RNA sequence: CAGAGUGUAGCUUAACACAAAGCACCCAACUUACACUUAGGAGAUUUCAACUUAACUUGACCGCUCUGACCA
């Protein structure tokens, strides 16, 4: 054997639910590219329509030839009035949700637009820290593989990860802070893989308060100053 | 009277004139040389030069380009250089920044065509 | 950001108005 | 039979193993350019530059003019930039340059480059035209005191003098005015010879115009070592070259 | 319609802006691409330091990678409780066959 | 000249890839993946295409060979709607998709976790990605079905 | 078809340097090209390779 | 927190002064797209003091990179 731990840990993720909002410069530029668009474009059917519609009621006052005009039951105007009322009573889903307002850190659904990050409460030495999910290398084993276990560990956990490739993305290394270091355990090191939150969640019991969804910007509260450092390199906020 | 070197027919540029008004545009700056055939460089104007650049909003424009044709129009009477060829790529001759930069040259009394060799 | 590649027009010669509507999904999503 | 090269040879460094990942120019004005810098290279085979470019003598040229000004880069640097930033926050200065309606003032530019740059555009203008060549033998110079040579024709017109300008020998007829910037208690000597114009000897030069012991800037109170003699180029003999030396 | 000149200057400059907005979002996407790789690179040199047998696994291909799929977010999330309309597909796409 | 020592000089054509005048499907290594499509469908043209381009410059900045860039055949779909307090389904909405695909290949193993995870992130709304590995059906696929040699087959049988 | 004048061969205007059914050798300095890429000298000289 | 190395925007053994350069890079138009071309956009000497010279040399001051302490 070797004097370093060989750890495997997971970086699960939960990518955004919802688009992110557009900045000021954003909706500026979109509302050009609208503008720009509706100018170089040929006449809509529906504006064809309208104006087929109005030319002819116009033909009607000034003259009096019909022509049947059987599609004059509807004007193209009508038909938009309609369609602004379904609208106006249809309402949309939240993508602010009341785990935004209520501050739950545990539940999937708070903050949809941004990334979150799983995190993990596990007591080492009559010591609380926060990590990511972790687990013990076992000879007859990936690395990666044993990533995937660390899933299966879980406290009532019923969710399916894709994990992407097998090379880690990350490594931190720590040595114990004197009251145990030996020879044979000199310290750890744990390797990061990278995965997918495809489906599902924890159940109430696996819901105790010990684990937080959390996205990078506040990801330095939990995480120790050292452990932040190396885990805030291949966690992105793109 | 003098020789023009003829020949190099089958590359690219031609060697038959005696000056030659060569334009170098670059990432930040625009450039244009008056050269004797031979490889001297006989007057310049570059953006790079305070004089130019103090007066220059970008100095990698249509204006900037017009500018220094204005600014060696005048360096080249003062040197006595009233003929030259000017020998661009198709896309440069295109460019409404090179045809800004002639106008200036032929406007500021350069000729932009040299005389022909009289041979007899 | 899902907005790094969505700020676009029709990018085309020849091409009638298109006029932005919400797709409402089987799920209650819209796009 | 074979022989093998005498140097390293033309696209050696290439990686051809790899060829499929390596970039390429893509266009032809990079190609060019690359060309450009290959073609002034030195190399080991024969050359076009090797039969007809001027021969150079390979010891530099010997520097015998004024010493060059200082000045603090730093202090330079940092006004300079600061213009830059005063030009360019100006909104009317923004949409001349977008409306390609802005231009610069020709005379200060001139009068800018005087300052700058001029003296070493004048240094290369007279290598081209020969005159160190002729007159110092291959020393060259800095002018770093520019000269304004005018020469007046009629009463209300001028005739400058710049650096090959073409000027006619009715036009110099008399002596020019000369006027450059002196300090108080300087001394100078202006002299105006004509390269070409011997008749008799072909290495030869005439004296139009010697002025000795000038004091300041004040031309008129030098003394008149050699009178002026206004240039008298010969019918069908060419142009000739007239330089004043301060 | 011909554009006032306050409009076109409005959408000359806006434009302009865009160019810089645009510069900082490939600066920010180009400075993460590195940092991802740089921390991947750094943690595989330190694999095989400490087990070689699992670095040669680790760097080998993943049968199971691909086919990867994956789809954009929503502009709206699901309704839990929403009855969409009844109806049906109807798929009106031309089949074009090449005779000759 | 041969005896010279500058002999060759002029030699152009090793640096330059030979010309041959479909195309065989090379599948990846143990340490590098084969041809790769890179599918994008979505409801809204503008928007695939508009990703499409995203996908394909980032490739070049990224030096992943881009084999080819290329639109699949939209699909046309009619949506009938069940109408209220009758029986009858009647045309609501007639809903395009589109499909742009870029063909990469030599992808490496270990980066590509991080070009996957760089793609979805900047996916538009209602966009969707599909990653898979390149096979002669999807390229025949592309194709217009022959009638004719199917009944000349289907005589075979 | 060959080289008519080889290096260090004296010229007049006008003596054709090489004949060649393809372009082995380019026109230089003072040398042209006829149409069936004969290559001609236009001054007189001394041939250079 | 200590000990070393280290210093122009992304790279460069660009920077004599006449000057902070060349390329890479970003947007738009063209292109299915890419590429090319055109027309635009954004940039740096870590900060002071020493022939005032000095992006360059010596010092501090900052940022950076490793080596230890700290570390679950
Ligand atoms: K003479
Ligand atoms: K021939």
């Amino acid at each position: 054997g070797s004097p370093w731990r060989l750890l495997g840990a997971l970086c699960l993720q939960r990518p955004p639910v919802v688009s992110k909002p557009l900045t000021p410069l954003q909706e500026e530029m979109a509302s050009l590219l609208q503008q720009i668009e509706i100018e170089r474009s040929l006449y809509s059917d529906h504006e064809l329509r309208a104006l087929d519609e109005n030319q002819r009621l116009a033909k009607k006052k000034a003259d009096l030839h019909d022509e049947e005009d059987e599609q004059d039951i509807l004007l193209a105007q009508d038909l938009e009035d309609m369609w602004e009322q379904k609208f106006l009573q249809f309402k949309l889903g939240a993508r602010i949700t009341e785990a935004d307002e209520k501050n739950d850190r545990t539940s999937l659904n708070r903050k949809l637009d941004r990334n979150l990050v799983l995190l993990v409460r596990e007591k080492f030495g009559d010591q609380d820290v926060w990590i990511l999910p972790q687990a013990e290398w076992q000879p007859g084993e990936t690395l990666r593989g044993t990533a995937e276990r660390t899933l299966a560990t879980l406290s009532e956990n019923n969710m399916e990860a894709k994990f992407l490739g097998n090379a880690p993305c990350g490594h931190y290394t720590f040595k114990f802070p004197q009251a145990m270091r030996t020879e044979s355990n000199l310290g750890a090191k744990v390797f990061f893989f990278k995965a997918l939150l495809l489906t599902g969640d924890f159940s109430q019991a696996g819901n105790k308060g010990h684990h937080v969804w959390v996205t990078k910007d506040e990801l330095g509260d939990y995480l120790k100053p050292k452990y932040l450092a190396q885990v805030r390199r291949f966690v992105s906020d793109l | 009277v003098a020789r023009k070197e003829r020949g190099w027919r089958t590359v690219f540029p031609s060697r038959e004139f005696w000056h030659r008004l060569r334009v170098i545009r670059t990432q930040h700056h625009v450039e244009a040389l008056v050269e004797h055939q031979n490889g001297k460089v006989v007057v310049s104007a570059s953006t790079r030069e305070w004089a130019i650049k103090k007066h220059l909003y970008s100095t990698r424009n249509v204006v900037a380009c017009e500018s220094i044709g204005r600014v060696l129009a005048q360096r080249c009477l003062e040197a006595g250089i009233n003929f030259m060829v000017y020998q661009p790529t198709p896309w440069e001759a295109a460019s409404d920044s090179m045809k800004r930069l002639q106008s200036a040259m032929t406007e500021g009394g350069v000729v932009l065509r040299e005389p022909q060799r009289i041979y007899e | 950001d899902s907005s790094r590649a969505s700020l676009t027009r029709v990018h085309r010669q020849a091409y009638a108005r298109l006029y932005p509507v919400l797709l409402v999904k089987q799920d209650g999503s819209t796009i | 039979r074979r022989t093998p090269p005498l140097g390293p040879m033309p696209n050696s460094d290439i990686d051809l193993s790899n060829l499929e990942r390596l970039e390429k120019y893509r266009s032809f004005d990079r190609y060019r350019r690359r060309a450009e810098q290959e073609a002034q290279a030195p190399h080991w085979w024969r050359t076009y530059r090797e039969y007809f470019g001027e021969k150079t003598d390979p010891k530099e040229k010997i520097d015998i003019g004024l010493p060059p000004p200082k000045v603090s880069r730093t202090q330079q640097l940092l006004e300079r930039k600061q213009a830059i930033q005063e030009l360019r926050a100006n909104v009317e200065e923004e949409r001349a340059a977008r409306l390609r309606t802005a231009s610069v003032p020709l005379d200060a530019v001139r009068a800018e480059w005087e300052r700058t740059c001029g003296p070493y555009h004048k240094q290369r203008l007279a290598e081209y035209y020969g005159l160190y060549r002729d007159l110092f033998h291959g020393a060259t110079f800095v002018p770093r005191v520019p000269l304004h040579v005018a020469y007046a024709v009629g009463e209300d017109d001028l005739m400058p003098v710049y650096c090959g300008n073409e000027v006619t020998p009715t036009e110099a007829a008399q002596a020019p005015e000369v006027t450059y910037e002196a300090e108080e208690g300087s001394l100078w000597t202006l002299l105006l010879t004509s390269l070409d114009g011997h008749l008799l000897e072909p290495d030869a030069e005439y004296l139009h115009w010697l002025l000795t012991n000038i004091p300041g800037n004040r031309v008129a109170e030098g003394q008149v070592t050699c009178p002026y003699l206004p240039p008298f180029p010969a019918r069908g003999s060419g142009i000739h070259r007239l330089a004043f030396l301060l | 319609v011909e554009l006032t000149f306050e409009e076109t200057e409005r959408r000359a400059l806006l434009l302009k802006k865009w160019s810089l907005y645009k510069q900082q979002e490939r600066k920010m996407e180009r400075d993460t691409i590195r940092a991802m790789l740089e921390a991947q690179q750094e943690a595989l040199e330190e694999l095989q330091l400490e087990s070689p047998k699992l670095h040669a696994e680790a760097i080998k291909r993943d049968p199971n990678l691909f086919p990867f799929e994956k789809e954009g977010p929503h502009y709206t999330p699901p309704i839990p409780n929403y009855q969409p309309p009844e109806g049906r597909y109807n798929d009106i796409t031309k089949v074009y066959t090449q005779v000759e | 000249y041969k005896t010279k020592p500058t002999h060759g000089i002029g030699k152009y054509k090793h640096l330059i890839k030979a010309e041959e005048p479909v195309r065989a499907i090379n599948l990846g290594t143990d340490y590098e993946y084969g041809v790769l499509n890179i599918h994008l469908t979505a409801y809204d043209m503008t928007l695939a295409e508009s990703y499409a381009q995203y996908v394909h410059n980032l490739c070049n900045s990224l030096s992943i060979k881009v084999e080819e860039s290329y639109a699949m055949p939209t699909k046309t779909i009619e949506v009938l709607q069940l109408q209220d307090q009758g029986s009858k389904m009647l045309l609501d909405s007639v809903l395009t998709t589109h499909e742009r695909v870029v063909q990469i290949s030599g992808l490496s193993a270990t980066f590509a976790e991080i070009f996957l995870e760089i793609i979805q992130s900047s996916l538009p709304e209602g966009v969707r990605l599909s990653v898979k590995e390149h096979t002669e059906e999807d390229f025949k696929g592309r194709f217009k079905a022959r009638p004719e040699l199917e009944e000349l087959l289907a005589k075979l049988k | 078809q060959g080289i008519k004048k080889m290096e260090g061969h004296y010229v007049h205007a006008g003596n054709i340097i090489a004949t060649q059914r393809h372009f082995r050798w380019h026109p230089g300095a003072h040398v042209g090209v006829g149409k069936n890429k004969c290559l001609y000298a236009l001054e007189e000289g001394i041939v250079r390779y």
